[PDB]
């Protein structure tokens, strides 16, 4: 495979460690699905770090029974133990339902990253590739930015 | 030729069949070396402990010497068998009767020395 | 066997004693697997002899014995300094590697393990999610680089073992 | 929805009780479903053995470790396992690894029955109607049902311990 | 989707925002499922909020090991804490058995709502549909009623 959405321009078919030699297709298809999903989650999480820093922690109470003003939960690592285990269970359940919804089984429309958002369905103006490739490139960039951000959050000690 | 799961199940066929004595693609020297390594590594055991010089610093060395002696004695016995019976079950084309078995026994002696030395090394270390 | 991976301009097809003079492709494949595995192990060992003299690991080997990475003597003294539990665990890990993810399939290329990516990257250890399959023609330069780097590292690790055996130490004296 | 015919009435509350309430069987080739059955049976056999080991450790039958520890080992199987030296634990790991290697490289299981690691399908005939004592499918179902039960029973033992004492 | 359950005297097309595609047969089957389920659970909950106060709470122990006489447990909401986690786990395992015994996968007879609890086992008469309609109407009323009661005892002490 040498012509899919991934190959942007600054680097061509960038497979330095040869995961594509004798393209197993199904392997590549599911790795592309994993890339799309990981990129989407990385974009969401990079939001979940950089937006609570500038925008103040939510005006609210999070857990109505255990006094979480969102201000005692710090932005970055360590919030894993601050957000309630029940709240973690509920966000886990949300993600689990979102996937256990429309199947992403091999060959299904969910297996290529298509799920049914359609926020930007440009009317086929030579731009479906634009949005798909932009999502993939921003996914790679957001995953790398997330790794750097978490390394800064832990290494330095907190936030940034 | 009776059939039993211990002697005719696929596990038995592919277990005895994949042993050094029967594994495909092995030269006679490879079979001898593998069997010898197994035997020599086993034989150092019952001599270092459970022996005359058990509670001595040289228990491992005495066990190694005794294991090498046992390997040599059984290798001389195998040479005797090859010289008398000439099993002929491992000889290649042409050659002579019992050449393959004799090569197997010689490399069994070599592998026995090697495995006994390896066991003695792992006993002295660690 | 001229034309196989490994033949490099500095010497060419070497075979002075003619160990692989006859065809016997099985023996050549076995010796190629042995050469590749010995080279990989020797590159690993050369790294394991170089790096500890610069990056003694932060933590401690045995928390319940206080053995920290910054005190085990480097070279052939950790054999009798590191606790036997650690050495047994390392041997067991190598055993599981070779009996499991790194067991050579005879249909594949000599040094080709399906579970590993190109530069040796363990693409297993990630859900066990397979890796590359040998393509000699495109990566030929990398193939020969790995092969002769492994040769060099085998000679190097032998030399450094004898350096430790002679000088007794692994500091500056060993390296001269 | 019926069984994928490669499993073909081999479990459930009754033998023909294809039970999958998650779509883990659909659009899956026969090799994958055979893999699922092999994994289920291996997990089972391991469990079924582990339950017996737990109940014989929690009943005081804990030799070979009474001698290793040179003192009476704990009846609690988790604490008894923790008492074992790392040498013993890694010996257990190495032995299970050797067994798994045996049933893959030198003695691969039959292609149509990967759970038959012993290769028992090469000496048994089948269940047939001419056989008044034909029980091979019955014993297969016994193995599967005890496997499925012990798989949850051993987890009940393990998670019940280390969280309640 | 015309002659099923919901059609009755005052209303029978009540759907201001639902029927998103007006089709999605699978969606409507799933929705009738959740309808029958939520209806039954709401009826049982309304009875369990209705049987305690009039015809007073049972005499007994409910936990002779921990001495938790049926009466002393608070009627509404607050009972979620004082009843032991052992009993709650047994309630949950009963619910799990009741749902996972018959297959809930869409398409099955249990999917559409028939769980095999044929107490009256109406032998497919004309009574079948009228019993179904009464069940679903009381189900909707019970859902509304139990939401009201849960709100009431969430804002004013016990159930009233
Ligand atoms: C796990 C995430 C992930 C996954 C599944 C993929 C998958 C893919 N990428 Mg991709 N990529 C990623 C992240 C990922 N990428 C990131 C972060 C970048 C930016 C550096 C890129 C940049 C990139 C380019 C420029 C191109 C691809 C291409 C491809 C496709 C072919 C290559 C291949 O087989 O990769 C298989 C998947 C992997 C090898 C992922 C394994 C990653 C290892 C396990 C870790 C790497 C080190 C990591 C940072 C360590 C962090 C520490 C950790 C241990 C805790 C394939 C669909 C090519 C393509 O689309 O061709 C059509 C292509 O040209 N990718
Ligand atoms: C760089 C930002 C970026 C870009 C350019 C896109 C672009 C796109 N997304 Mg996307 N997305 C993003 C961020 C982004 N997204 C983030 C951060 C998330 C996480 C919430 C998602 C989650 C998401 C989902 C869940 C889906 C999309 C879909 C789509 C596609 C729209 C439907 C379409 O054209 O299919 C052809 C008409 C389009 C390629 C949809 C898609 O690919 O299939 C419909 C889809 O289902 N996206
Ligand atoms: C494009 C991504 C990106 C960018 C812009 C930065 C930016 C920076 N990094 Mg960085 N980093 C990144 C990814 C990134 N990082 C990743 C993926 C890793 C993991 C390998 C690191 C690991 C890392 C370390 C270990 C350190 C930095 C440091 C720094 C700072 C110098 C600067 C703010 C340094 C710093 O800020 O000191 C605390 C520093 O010491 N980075
Ligand atoms: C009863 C004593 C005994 C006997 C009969 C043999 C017999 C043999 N030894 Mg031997 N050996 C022994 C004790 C013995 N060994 C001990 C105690 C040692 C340790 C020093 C060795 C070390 C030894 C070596 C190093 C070699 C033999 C070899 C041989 C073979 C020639 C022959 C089978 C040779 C061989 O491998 O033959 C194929 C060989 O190279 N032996
Ligand atoms: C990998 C090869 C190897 C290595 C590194 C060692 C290493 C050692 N051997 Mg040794 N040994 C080996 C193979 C090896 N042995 C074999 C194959 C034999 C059988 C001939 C022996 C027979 C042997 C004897 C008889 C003695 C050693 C001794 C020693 C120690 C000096 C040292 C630990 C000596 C010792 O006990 O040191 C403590 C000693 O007396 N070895
Ligand atoms: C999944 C299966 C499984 C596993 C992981 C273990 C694991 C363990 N058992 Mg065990 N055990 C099992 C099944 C299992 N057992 C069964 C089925 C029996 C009944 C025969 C026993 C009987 C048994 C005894 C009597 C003892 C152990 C002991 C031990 C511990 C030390 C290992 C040892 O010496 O084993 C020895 C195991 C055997 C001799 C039985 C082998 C039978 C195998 C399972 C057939 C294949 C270790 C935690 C010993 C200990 O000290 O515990 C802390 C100990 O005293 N087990
Ligand atoms: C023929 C093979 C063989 C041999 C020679 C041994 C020999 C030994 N085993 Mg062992 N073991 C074996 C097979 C074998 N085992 C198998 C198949 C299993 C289960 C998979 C175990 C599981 C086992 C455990 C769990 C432990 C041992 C331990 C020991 C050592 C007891 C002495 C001691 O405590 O040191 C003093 C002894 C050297 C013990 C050990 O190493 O203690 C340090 C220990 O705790 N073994
Ligand atoms: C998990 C993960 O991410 O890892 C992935 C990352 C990678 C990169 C993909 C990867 C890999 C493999 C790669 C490419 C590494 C390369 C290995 C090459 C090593 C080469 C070596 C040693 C060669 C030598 C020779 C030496 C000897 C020199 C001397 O000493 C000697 C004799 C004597 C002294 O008197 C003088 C001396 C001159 C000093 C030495 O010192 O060097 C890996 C690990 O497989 C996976
Ligand atoms: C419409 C259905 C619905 C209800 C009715 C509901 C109700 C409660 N949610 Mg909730 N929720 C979603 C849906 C619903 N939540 C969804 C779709 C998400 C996105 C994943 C989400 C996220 C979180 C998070 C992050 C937390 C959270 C909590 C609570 C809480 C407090 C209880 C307590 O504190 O006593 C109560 C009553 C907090 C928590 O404690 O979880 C128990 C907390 O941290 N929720
Ligand atoms: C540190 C950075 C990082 C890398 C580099 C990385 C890489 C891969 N992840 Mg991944 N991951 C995280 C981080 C990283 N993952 C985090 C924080 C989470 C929690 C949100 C997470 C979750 C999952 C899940 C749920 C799955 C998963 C997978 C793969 C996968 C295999 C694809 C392939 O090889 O075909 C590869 C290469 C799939 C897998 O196969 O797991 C058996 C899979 O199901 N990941
Ligand atoms: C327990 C068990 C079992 C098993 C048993 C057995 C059979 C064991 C054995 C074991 C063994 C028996 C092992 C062995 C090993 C060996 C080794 C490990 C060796 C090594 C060697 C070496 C390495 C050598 C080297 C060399 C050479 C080659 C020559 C020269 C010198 C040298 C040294 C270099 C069974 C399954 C039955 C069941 C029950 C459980």
């Amino acid at each position: 495979f040498e012509s899919e959405l991934g190959v942007q321009a600054p680097t061509g078919f960038w497979d330095p460690l040869g995961f594509a030699k004798d393209g197993s297709m199904k392997a590549f298809k599911r790795r592309r699905a994993s890339e799309i999903k990981h990129g989407r989650i990385a974009m969401l999480a990079t939001m979940g770090y950089i937006t609570p820093e500038i925008t103040g922690k939510f005006p609210g109470y999070l857990s109505p029974s255990t006094l979480l003003k969102y201000d005692d939960i710090p932005n970055g690592l360590g919030a894993i133990s601050k957000v309630p285990a029940l709240g973690w269970a509920q966000i886990f359940v949300y993600c689990g339902y979102a996937e256990l919804s429309q199947d992403q089984t091999p060959g299904s429309p969910g297996a290529e990253g298509n799920f049914g958002f359609k926020v930007l369905t440009s009317s086929d103006p030579d731009s479906l590739e634009k949005k798909l490739a932009s999502e993939i490139a921003n996914g790679r960039l957001a995953m790398m930015a997330f790794t750097g951000m978490a390394t800064q959050d832990g290494l330095t000690g907190s936030a940034w | 030729q009776i059939r039993s799961p211990i002697s005719d199940s696929r596990f038995a066929k592919n277990f005895i069949g994949n042993t050094a004595f029967y594994r495909e693609g092995l030269e006679n020297w490879q079979r001898g070396l593998e069997i010898g390594m197994a035997h020599g590594y086993f034989l150092v055991g019952p001599f270092t402990t459970l022996g005359p010089l058990r509670n001595t610093p040289e228990a491992a060395t005495v066990g190694l010497l005794s294991a090498c002696a046992v390997i040599g004695i059984v290798s001389v016995g195998g040479l005797l068998f090859g010289a008398t019976v000439k099993p002929r079950a491992f000889d290649k084309d042409g050659a002579t009767a019992g050449s393959g078995f004799t090569e197997i026994i010689n490399w069994h002696a070599v592998g026995g020395l090697g495995g006994a030395g390896f066991c003695h090394l792992l006993l002295t270390l660690f | 066997f001229e034309g196989e991976l490994g033949v490099t301009p500095p010497m060419g097809y070497f075979d002075p004693l003619g160990l692989s003079s006859d065809g016997d492709k099985k023996t050549f494949i076995r010796r190629r697997k042995s050469e590749l595995k010995n080279g990989r192990v020797a590159m690993w060992a050369c790294m394991g002899w170089i790096v500890p003299e610069w990056y003694r690991f932060p933590g401690e080997l045995s928390p319940s014995s206080g053995l920290k990475f910054s005190e085990i003597p480097n070279g052939m003294a950790a054999l009798k300094a590191l606790p036997t539990e650690a050495w047994a665990q390392m041997g067991a890990f190598v055993a599981l590697l070779e009996l499991g993810p790194l067991w050579q399939d005879e249909s594949r290329a000599p040094g080709d393990f399906k579970t590993c990516a190109k530069y040796g990257f363990p693409m297993f250890f990630v859900g066990g999610r397979e890796g590359s399959d040998s393509d000699p023609v495109k990566n030929q330069y990398s193939l020969n680089s790995e092969i002769n780097n492994g040769r060099l590292a085998m000679m190097a690790i032998t030399g450094m073992v004898f350096q430790n055996g002679i000088t007794g130490t692994t500091g500056p004296e060993m390296w001269a | 929805r019926e069984a994928p015919k490669v499993l073909a009435g081999t479990g459930g509350p009754l033998p023909e009780s294809f039970w999958d309430p998650a779509g883990f069987t659909n659009n899956k080739t026969d090799e994958e479903l055979l893999f699922y059955r092999a994994a289920e049976l291996k997990h089972g056999r391991i469990a079924m053995a582990a339950v017996v080991g737990w109940f014989t450790n929690a009943s005081g039958f804990h030799y070979l470790g009474d001698l290793w520890l040179k003192k009476p080992a704990s009846d609690n199987p988790i604490e008894a396992f923790n008492q074992l030296s790392l040498l013993g634990v890694f010996q257990m790991v190495f032995f299970i690894g050797c067994l798994e290697w045996l049933t893959t490289v030198p003695c691969p299981p039959p292609k149509d029955a990967p759970w038959d690691v012993i290769g028992m399908s090469d000496v048994l005939e089948e269940d047939t109607d001419e056989n008044p004592m034909a029980e091979y499918k019955k014993i297969q179902m016994q193995e599967l049902n005890n496997s499925r039960l012990a798989m949850v029973a051993i987890i009940g033992l393990i998670v019940q311990a280390t969280t309640t004492g």
